[PDB]
């Protein structure tokens, strides 16, 4: 008898603490469409290709929709495409707006506005020559555009300004302070959704709306508390725009962390047991400093959250079994993804780095990441086969683009945590595309059975329709 | 500079008596000098995998037929303190082999006292 | 044992990068009716022959519910039906609109409105010496008419104008001047919906209606943030309205590009991962050169898209397994389809040419575009038949519509890509209603097969119910 | 949790043309760079015990039918002070193995010479 | 210097799978990746004549039982005035094989070629 | 102009010695001049279908049993670039036959230089 | 991505009326529109070896069974400075084949025509 062998998410223990955990594929995406006899395959992430050299690694991105252009924040750095537009000072991760005369970009408790003149402002008060309002204009967390206006949060003080309509360079004349106020603190992050600006603290998510009043001193801006979600973010850039709302990373005041996509008033979970517990693996601290982001090729709609040691590609596209989740990582020993900082231009997609000054762009016919041949994982789940003594292990693979006759690592687990002997069988051969891999004796189960298949390559892996034959 | 020895991996165990493999041997890690038999001496050994997880597991280690340590029927890399003591018995129960400190028969001694001193 | 073959999609490997991709028909359209056994069938579609000659290719089309008559621009002239009714510059596509008394043209930055009476005009500002507001009146983009006025949208700036009601050659007197505003920029395309001014910039889709003011000054248009769409369009001439709403392709300012319908507020995806792969392979330029069209005839609804190496056909009424796609070309050897710019008048569907100077009028009894003969694909997905060894490839064909006996050509392919010996059988026979096409003995099946099913033809082609004995 | 494999640290003598042991074999500790069959390049040779003792030994040191050396009936460790040149025979008289500098380089006189420089 | 290498003028038409000619079978000629059977898809076939006369002759081409295309009992050489595809059907009338594109430039008459071209 | 050859498509592999087709028969084209056996020196080799793609194939090449170039016991086009050498090797490992440049084998070589001289 | 068909270079001769080849048949290279058979008409004809070394041979061309040109009982290229025409007789002495004009022009002659023409 034939048995189909699930591939597009696996099944272990942790031997810390004898509990049940999944196992993520790693470098693979999996696809729902009905091939052969399988419903859906797998296929590995596409590899990075050296495009630029940059002033060091990236801090921040946007699409330029004045523009239309991509401005990217390396190092010292800020450029529009390939040529330096302007210099930033700082290290860490930074803001980025933009709007019709200036890309702004958020930096050392700064708004500081590049106008496409060549002349560089920073938001700052009044002067007191004129007849309008002063503000405590303190330090600056996060920033956002809607409207023509800059709205921009104060670090740490619940308060949100705006900009003058006429001046960009100044809060409003009269009206430019606004609070959440349905709580007692929290702006952590900033956000505009479809015509609101939202505030994200912690234990509250808030929805403001333009006013449309006239009078000086009236507030511009009113809250909709029938839009609010009772949940938090993490930290300032644990959230971005994923299909039609915003997908956060709770923070620890509303419990164990969890990752999120808004709804109407209420936040619906995204991430599985297995996520919480990586997630609950780090402190407040390198939880804050998550990054989240989006992807979207060949209809796949990717959230990607990167960690200090993890980095978690969810698929929406491909979750119709539960959430689907896997693992990028860059070289064979769970070092971390070294891509970040996505965006789409022309007809490529292109990244930044977490460890060198380069730029990347995202080729689809390999594997390798800056030409260092890459690691791919696709484990199987537990199954109880007592004396079954399986046969013929089949798996469909896509071969012919290639540059050499990779192989494959096959091993198998009776424990659920330690695996066994590997055997290394040809997956891929260039200009073959019929190969049929397969390993014709395995063993004999005793209680349970697992299998790995370990792949290292630098060209794309296609993996489908995993099967044994069990007498 | 080459200092890696392209050596064998998965020790071999022999019999101490004739050319044969300790089949179905049980193998005790512990501190040094002292009888590794008693759990009271014996220290954490590790599988050592693939992904590079340490995994503790029990102490008696099995000796296969060719005269390695398996876990499951599977070979295994078995990892542990660089100080420790080995009791090797046959499957009968009979003492094969006990060795107080490992670190003592490396062909070099003066390299420890080298290092110590200066 | 008898086992059905589906040939409304097919399936293979692209031999650049070893992904799974479809294979879609060419020149043929799936009709989902129970004829026997088969619940639906395949039908060519349909020819091409002369009507009119012009002065060059097409360059728009438009049904004038005014005068009751199709206007189309070719080369430098417009005609109303067959006779030319006055002279349009420039070379490529332009945008069309009508009212009461003109047929406006938006071509070279302007909206020049040939009006019925023989008289040709052209929006610009009020003359100094009148009372009235001046605007900054730059290029022209788009146009369209709603409500006795057109509104047109200012190439680059955001920004749109609407005419006066007594005088369409004129901005409004007092406030024709609007904004999206809920975008740094963006104002690519320019429609009318229900009873709204739709404004499709990239990364948002604005809705505008009509506020009833009557004060000099106020505003007569108000934004509807309610039905936003936050996503946009590639191109000026990438959206068209096909089934109560916009159909459109989206901007690379939102991710990788593909095919939407607008629901309310949101986009619904048309587009599989072969046909966003296909818009993937087109730069930034060649995207927003596509055009989009409507056609329904015969209970099909089809949305046809124009790219410079593909036309694209998507039929909305026999998308019950998921979209339905197929491609139109012109020749032999993947040449791009001649036809553009259909339209319904009288009892017949008429079409401009991409190539030549002339006008069609799409007859249904034969496939061949102006007298010459055209090739038609059908391919079957994929399946895995291990040591199968099947006989009897039966497809059921309507014959008797014929000039020649004409032939298909039947191969199969056991790697997904390279097809092997090609089999003629005749498929059709003039005056002959019984056929019975049919190949005895295929050969046996290794590991996979499929079949490509190509005609050759002046005649339409009907094809169903394929049909193998694996024994 | 590791950071060194747990092996076999008793050596084995086997025959360096077939899979066997040295059975009823002979092996000659001797001077650096010479023929350690001669009594004159031979160097004193001790049997350190489980506790730490040494026990000077006779040169020919007895590999019985397991590959491994044995003095009374019991497997034993040798060691030397200085770096030794080793011969190994088979039973039959045979040169098995030779090895002119097991560390190459002599510890004894290397000893003085870091005491001096180090 | 060498200008001509000796060779063979007369293609030879065997069977796609065995080592046989195609004996008294047909061969039909006609746009590229169409039916040449179809007479609206035949091209012109023209006998090249050992001084060049280029009589044109009707469109189905007669394989000898040696495999070459004969003309009234006469080894004969065809020649056509583009790329083209082709259809060889057996004695009995099945299709021993079709080639949607074929192009094999004549390598005969470098002379003219030359006047026309320099 | 008739410039056109009516010529046999799916060219045809004999034996050296005898009147027979390399049955089951390999074939390597690489760079012109060398050995094409070696992977080092080969180069892509193409299958044109009818669509018109091109297909890069894996380079041994293998004959059927008419002597004809197959891909999965299908007759197949082949396309390489006009310089190259070939290496015909028969079932057994045999060579069958060898070309270090296949251009210098066209009937007319004194075209190449009329062409590169005027 | 090529733009040329892979052939096969090596000329083999079959009958013209039967489907086997000319077996220890003879071909005689002589001048344009002669009687090649005859001495007097005969012209030079060489061996191009894989350098490209010429070699002057004896102008009957043997035929193996094969139907291909061997000088030292193996396969040859045959070449010769003007135009030539081409007789091929089989074993039994029967004409098998004749052709006049292989390239319909004579490159020796139209060279020095072209030299001072171009």
């Amino acid at each position: 008898p034939i048995q189909q062998l699930p591939m597009m998410k696996g099944m272990g223990k942790d031997f810390k603490n004898a509990d049940y955990i999944d196992y993520l594929p790693v470098n693979m995406l999996a696809t729902p469409k009905e091939i052969l006899n399988s419903s859906g395959y797998l296929r590995s992430f596409p590899g990075i290709t050296k495009r630029y050299d940059m002033n060091g690694v990236s801090r921040g991105v946007e699409y330029n929709t004045a523009q239309n252009a991509v401005y990217r924040v390396c190092g010292g750095k800020l450029y529009k495409g390939e040529s330096e537009v302007g210099d930033v000072a700082g290290s860490g991760r930074v803001s980025m707006a933009h709007g019709r005369t200036s890309q702004a970009v958020g930096v050392n408790g700064q708004l500081v506005e590049y106008r496409y003149d060549g002349t560089v402002k920073t938001v700052s008060n009044w002067p007191a020559d004129s007849g309008f309002t002063q503000y405590e204009l303190g330090s600056v967390r996060d920033i956002t555009r809607l409207r023509g206006r800059y709205a921009w949060s104060k670090d740490g003080t619940d308060s949100w300004f705006i900009t003058d309509l006429e001046d960009e360079s100044h809060p409003d004349r009269y009206s430019a302070q606004y609070r959440a106020e349905s709580q007692p603190d929290g702006i952590i992050g900033i956000g505009t959704w479809r015509d609101f600006i939202v505030c994200f603290g912690s234990s509250t998510i808030e929805y403001f709306s333009l006013t449309g009043a006239t009078t000086a001193g009236a507030a511009l801006y009113v809250a909709q508390p029938s839009l609010m979600v009772q949940k938090g973010i993490a930290g300032t850039y644990c959230k971005t725009p994923f299909a039609d709302s915003y997908a956060f990373i709770s923070h620890p005041a509303t419990g164990a962390p969890s990752v999120y996509i808004i709804g109407s008033g209420q936040a619906s979970p995204i991430a599985t047991a297995s996520i919480e517990k990586i997630i609950r693996s780090y402190t407040a601290e390198e939880m804050a400093t998550g990054v989240m982001e989006t992807l979207r090729f060949d209809s796949h709609e990717l959230l990607i959250i990167h960690l200090p040691r993890h980095v978690l590609v969810y698929d929406a596209s491909s979750s119709q079994n539960g959430p689907q989740w896997c693992v990028l990582k860059t070289g064979l020993y769970d070092d971390v993804y070294r891509g970040v900082d996505f965006m789409y231009e022309g007809n490529q997609i292109t990244c930044g780095d977490k460890s060198e000054a380069v730029v990347g762009q995202l080729q689809f016919d390999i594997s390798s990441q800056y030409d260092k041949q890459q690691e791919h994982l696709l484990f199987t789940p537990l199954f109880k086969a007592d004396n079954a003594r399986c046969f013929d292990l089949e798996v469909e693979s896509s071969t012919g683009v290639a540059q050499y006759a990779d192989r494959l690592f096959l091993s198998a687990t009776t424990d659920g945590i330690n695996y066994g002997r590997e055997q290394m069988i040809e997956q891929n051969e260039p200009f073959v595309y019929d190969k049929r891999v397969l390993w014709k004796r395995v063993g004999r189960i005793r209680r349970l059975i697992g299998f790995k298949l370990r792949v290292i390559t630098k060209s794309p892996v296609t993996l489908s329709g995993c099967q044994i034959r069990l007498e | 500079t080459a200092n890696v020895v392209v050596s064998n991996p998965r020790p071999i165990f022999t019999e101490s008596r004739s050319f044969k493999a300790v089949a179905n041997g049980k193998i005790y890690i512990g501190q040094i000098d002292t009888d590794p038999v008693n759990p009271a001496n014996q220290i954490p050994v590790y599988i050592e995998n693939e992904d590079g997880s340490h995994v503790q597991i029990t102490q008696p280690l099995i000796i296969n037929a060719a005269g390695k340590i398996v876990y499951n029927g599977q070979l295994v890399k078995i990892v542990t303190v660089q100080g420790h003591s080995m009791a090797i018995y046959d499957a009968n129960g009979s003492q094969v082999d006990y060795i107080a400190n490992v670190l003592k028969y490396d062909p070099d001694q003066y390299s420890i006292e080298a290092d110590k001193k200066f």
